[PDB]
């Protein structure tokens, strides 16, 4: 399912915003 | 409405004119516990001496501002912040700077971050949602009438207050600008299509924003995503967008008018502007002078023992602030 495939992500945690 | 914005932006000019400046010191607080982090700074949960009370203090390293070229974003951050007032974001209670970094003092709001109770909770109901977006909708009706683009929103960055409302924090990417910009930034799951593609945009990119929000809320997880922030670009820009199973027909067809890559079709940014939005199906049941009023029934209202209680926050490697015994970078942040 698209949720276990979240769940699985490596980006379900506190997303940072983009620095360069 | 457009009675109370007039009077609104008369208020704002002020302030950004003349933006209040050096309204507290270090040593009148005592530092108690991170509260949370970013790519920028840290938040503690700071004791004000002389009056007792709890405040949500900002740190930011000037040298660490610097090198990732956060300068213009940050002089930015709380020249806005302190000319702002609206009931749905946080209140910046004072601010200063000395040798070593930079501080932005606001009210603490204890009910924690939108971003845990969303993710332990799983997803929220559809009305439960539409309570939270009815007020970011009032929010960047606010902000952008005031020639103000938000760029991060995010559960991350939006927190619950004692009566159960949200309290817009972090306005480090917002900016005051008539017309385009360019500036690659916020947070890649949020990013709409014409950042990601260099070609110059504006408020617009803030709705297509909130339909990524409203999508994550009652989903419980993003339109697009992946491991690597490239491959979610990819999958933005295909625009290709799918709907669980439990999505109310209002509801997807809302978010297909905010996902909407052709910016001359995306809600928001029409004729109508906010109004688009407002009067949709979805928002029937939304009654928009009560919530501006708080007098709406809260979905849900955090637990709270106690001033200084941080139970609703994650628990931080704490690290030592640091002060120099020489300025850095004094030029540089004159105005803040
Ligand atoms: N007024 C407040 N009350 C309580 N907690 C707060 C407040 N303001 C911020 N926080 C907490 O601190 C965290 C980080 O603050 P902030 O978003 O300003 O940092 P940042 O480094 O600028 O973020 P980013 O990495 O997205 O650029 C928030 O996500 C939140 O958990
Ligand atoms: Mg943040
Ligand atoms: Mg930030």
């Amino acid at each position: 399912t698209t949720y276990a495939d979240f769940i699985a992500s490596g980006r379900t945690g506190r997303r940072n915003a983009i620095h360069d | 409405v457009k009675e109370f914005l007039a009077k609104a932006k008369e208020d704002f000019l002020k302030k950004w004119e003349t933006p209040s400046q050096n309204t507290a010191q270090l040593d009148q607080f005592d530092r108690i516990k991170t509260l949370g982090t970013g790519s920028f700074g840290r938040v503690m949960l700071v004791k004000h001496k002389e009056s007792g009370n709890h405040y949500a203090m900002k740190i930011l390293d000037k040298q660490k501002v610097v090198k990732l070229k956060q300068i213009e974003h940050t002089l930015n951050e709380k020249r806005i912040l302190q000319a702002v007032n609206f009931p749905f974001l946080v209140k910046l209670e004072f601010s200063f700077k000395d040798n070593s970094n930079l501080y932005m003092v606001m009210e603490y709001v204890a009910g924690g971050e939108m971003f845990s109770h969303l993710r332990r909770i799983g997803r929220f109901s559809e009305p439960h949602a539409r309570f939270y977006a009815a007020q970011i909708v009032l929010t960047f009706e606010y902000l952008h009438s005031l020639d103000l683009i938000y760029r991060d929103l995010k559960p991350e960055n939006l927190l619950i207050d004692q009566q159960g409302y949200i309290q817009v924090t972090d306005f480090g990417f917002a900016k005051r600008v008539k017309g385009r910009t360019w500036t690659l930034c916020g947070t890649p799951e949020y990013l709409a299509p014409e950042i990601i593609l260099s070609k110059g945009y504006n408020k617009a990119v803030d709705w297509w924003a909130l339909g990524v929000l409203i999508y994550e809320m009652a989903a419980g997880y993003p339109p697009f995503f992946a491991d690597q922030p490239i491959q979610i670009y990819e999958k933005i820009v295909s625009g290709k967008v799918r709907f669980p199973s439990h999505f109310s027909s209002d509801l997807k067809d809302l978010l297909r008018n905010l996902l909407q890559v052709d910016l001359t079709k995306r809600f928001g940014n029409l004729k109508n502007g906010v109004n688009d939005i407002k009067n949709h199906k979805w928002f029937a049941t939304t009654d928009w002078i009560a919530i501006y009023q708080r007098k709406v029934e809260a979905p849900f209202i955090p637990k709270f023992k106690g001033p200084g209680d941080t139970s609703n926050f994650d628990d931080y490697e704490e690290e030592e602030i640091r002060v120099s015994i020489n300025e850095k970078c004094g030029k540089e942040f004159t105005e803040f």
